[PDB]
């Protein structure tokens, strides 16, 4: 019945450096329990009974607190450490886990790359038009997107897709898809992409023109 | 060695019910105790319950009575998991998890992902996405294969039948109204396109289908 | 007698990492003291006889040193700490206190807003017009004014006064004010204000015209 | 518990003297050292001296001499400094202070800001400030309220009677000479105004003045 | 015959922080040594059997580590810290050396000035014309340089050369030189010198015309 | 104290050879190891070999065999070592070191910077480097003197005679053909050029050469 908050909910940090990762309980706990979970991979046990290391675990994790404030730390971050981290708890059955802190690997600034698409006369035939603009590459994952349709914002029938932090260079891409009907696209001429990033003030904008 | 296997997806409709199933090995299936986790998509892990085979022992969490029905088959093999109500609550991925006494878990299984609509198995698009017309900006072409409308998850997009891979970006599906949306971004250089054939390849194992679509300049 | 010099005289930390924070004497010192003063509140004891901690201060906070070269440090930085820091000495009569270690909070790079104003009509009755350029919301503190008269730069009669970083966003804001008489203001048309931040080399211009 | 207690501020001619007080309770005023610090702007803490009321043992910094004269009145309850010569030197923050024997610190009074200057009681006079002729860029719209020449301090600036808080940024004064200059800074919505009334409300207690400025568009 | 390997090769420490260098051993080792290496000046001995300290060394360095896997560890970084740091082994005769851990200091981005010159007169009577584009204080070192003859870009003939890291304000100054017969620069007219930096994307660009 | 000198440069063509000495002093000459280290611009350190003049032992590492034949004088004074062979690969800075017993070491002796090269002894030439026609941008003017085609090193190179030394960047030489090309840039203000007179001097002691270059404005 214990509810466990695990602090911060996003870490970022650079490879080579001591990170700790905080949980907190709500009333006393005697063991506490952490999990590792890769993406698109099943979780597994790393520290059992709250210090103890479960086999196969690497030299560089340990975990330490007591009561209601617990503790994991990584002496030393690697590239293979990229994951969501969960706490877990008993003697109060529930038996419960918390929030999930997302170790995120930290890398230098990033501005996105943008193309945007027209909708394909393959859609068009049906009745539907889906115009696609791609935010590639950038750092960190935060970013805002407006769409302009002849200068007018356009909110409904956004549809917005992130990626998971990329292997080899670690950046972030998502996908922005504005859907409309055959009637909503040939009413209107201009259409606009804009992306609104931490790394730049002033908005990347690709944009194209329907009678063109 | 201990390895957990379960099936990959289950599909049913809302009301009906599902038995999940977990193949044990590597280890003495009766010695140690099962556990059941559901986990979904922005709101974290959630214990279900747990039995023992010995000396039999079945626990559940208060918010999972009566969704769940657990049971044991030792011959074959198995852990089982019975859900019985089905709502669109229930659409989430659950685990199979190996564990010495309560209660914690070591090994975990494959996971099985359950998908709780009333939408029918239909069959995908696919549309090529060519840029604007004349030039693109650069050096580096940026192309795109547009899936739209089809269920369930998941397809297998290869660019050029797998002689194409490197800085291709595949994104994630969304759900729009009973039919997942997925694009795909490739970007090459000027030199190769289009002087060379590119082509997305898509494959719906559900709905039997294989699409090939040529990106055509505008 | 003895002189304390604090190093660094600014301190700049996020929230959640170590903080050492050192004070270095003239001679031998048996003991040392730590004081702790938020903006607009008396200050308070944190540290006496070298490491022992004082009634009412929390469980972060600790001491060491010897001789000449003493700590005070903070294992785990909080919001509530951003305050200036004070050494203390005896055993040498005075008594005397070092320069004041300012810790101030982290924040991610902020750039300045800017909004020029021309003198009011009230004031113009009097015979005097004072200029008033707001620069409000910058990260850090740091940041250079340039009041230019219709091309040419002004150096006398500036007025120049900050505030103290703020405890939601934690960014600095400044008020730059020039004075000048009926005569002097009606003499000239165009009247800028210029910030140079260290966010951009490109300087944040705003400006108007007298006869507008 | 332990509470020293000293009043707002005192403000007196060079040459003429000052005698300031401190209230202590919470504690048994007899049993522990009173120790007087001086704080100025940017140049750091200046320790003074202290008084044991015991044994009555009066201690002084040498800069200080005679400069100030510690004095201590146990009925009633208080403890006394006089500054003696008063110059421009001395404008400071003084700083009353409890500590168990030579020489540490544990408690600190509310502190009494001295302004020793010639200059004369004045009152203040409020200006409105206008964004430029036409229209301001963006959605969010600026307004100032500037104070210029007033003595003494303080001058409590509010933002519609108290109905406007949020973005609000108050700007320190400086001394211009005799007489102190102020300026604060308001950040708005352009659909607020020049549509609902703004105005910027100062009043002066050493005056008795209430002043409340309409900004009018220019 | 054991092959030492120093990671990283190329260290940015800012100073008055904890500073870990580490060398790893193809198989192991009994003891390990240390060599401080300032540049335009002989090396030296810090650190003997593995954590001993040399005679006239600094108390704020330390070492250790087994085996394999040893380390070099600076407590507090100093000004006089940066240089380059050497592994040392035996126990195998050879008696290797590792590649070297340059621990360079740590600056607030810089943007590079750029100075282009024409080719002088007196080099133009011998037949020669070298046009040199000097690149002063940036950070950090990594940069790019990009020669355009008329638009198109030249690759052969340049030559680039790097100063170490200043004492005072800490940045980097490159020399970049093109060097043409007296034909092939009297054939074109306009001479560009790009530069690259990781500051800005957009190239900072200085250029001048032959006839003129 | 414990100093070991050794002769500043080295200069011989490929195919003959080269006696490298080292000045002791400051120690019992006979008693601690001597040792050799070659140091290379990006390769990094690598150790030739050590003598022991006791007890004479003499170590060689077995990638120098027989490049260097290591021997020492004793009354008077130094340890010696010969270079056989000689070829491009042998171009390195070749370092004295002191250490007591096998293997490291103590003290480091200057440096002898070895440069084998079938180039002969040749004059710099010094080009004065003027900015664009007409004026510079901004208030800080930036002017160069390019020294091109001299062997072998160093070159000294000092602005006004050795009055101008603050905002000077003089860039290390880079080998091009047989004869090396160094230049230097110095940043000054507006008000001091053309109204002074600045001029770049360069001497080379190889050659017994002597210029002073005046930068005309263009």
């Amino acid at each position: 019945q214990i509810v466990l908050t695990q602090s911060p909910a996003i870490m970022s940090a650079s490879p080579g450096e001591k990170v700790t990762m905080t949980c907190s309980a709500s009333s006393s706990v005697t063991y506490m329990y952490w999990y590792q979970q890769k993406p698109g991979s099943s979780p597994r046990l790393l520290i059992y009974d709250t210090s103890n290391l479960a086999s196969g675990v690497p030299v560089r994790f340990s975990g330490s607190g007591s009561g209601t404030s617990y503790s994991l730390t990584i002496s030393r971050m690697e590239a293979e450490d990229a994951a969501t981290y969960y706490c877990q708890q008993r003697t109060n059955y529930p038996l419960t886990f918390g929030a999930g802190t997302k170790l995120e690997l930290k890398r230098a600034d990033a501005a996105p790359t943008v193309s945007i698409f027209p909708p394909s006369s393959e859609q068009l035939t049906s009745g539907g038009a889906s115009v696609v603009c791609f935010l590639n590459n950038f750092y960190p994952k935060d970013i805002n997107v407006k769409w302009k349709i002849d200068g007018s914002e356009r909110q409904n029938g956004v549809l917005n897709s992130w990626t998971d932090q990329d292997s080899k260079d670690s950046t972030y891409s998502m996908s922005s898809t504005l859907t409309l009907t055959k009637d909503e696209y040939e009413r209107h001429n201009s259409y606009t992409c804009e992306a609104t990033h931490k790394t730049s003030t002033s908005p990347i904008v690709k944009s194209f023109n329907r009678n063109e | 060695q201990v390895q957990l296997q379960q099936p990959g997806a289950e599909l049913v409709r809302p009301g009906s019910s599902v038995k999940l199933s977990c193949k044990a090995s590597g280890y003495t299936f009766t010695s140690k105790w099962m556990h059941w986790v559901k986990q979904r998509p922005i709101q974290g892990l959630e214990w279900i319950g747990n039995i023992d085979p010995s000396d039999s022992e079945t626990h559940y969490n208060q918010k999972f009575k009566d969704k769940a029905t657990l049971t044991v088959d030792k011959s074959s093999s198995t852990a089982y998991m019975q859900l019985s109500s089905l709502t669109s609550e229930d659409s989430a991925v659950y685990y199979c998890a190996r564990g010495v006494t309560r209660g914690y878990f070591d090994v975990w299984g494959t996971g099985t992902t359950v998908t709780v609509s009333s939408a029918k198995t239909t069959a995908p698009s696919v549309y090529p996405l060519a840029p604007v017309c004349g030039g693109t900006t650069g050096s580096s072409v940026t192309l795109g294969c547009l899936v739209k409308g089809y269920f369930p998850e998941p397809v297998t997009l290869t660019w050029n039948s797998g002689s194409l891979s490197s800085g291709v970006h595949t994104f994630p599906a969304l759900l729009q109204s009973g039919l997942y949306t997925l694009s795909s971004s490739v970007t090459v250089t000027s030199n190769t396109w289009p002087s060379q054939t590119i082509t997305c390849n898509v494959a719906h194992p559900a709905s039997s289908t294989k699409v090939d679509k040529k990106i055509e300049p505008r």
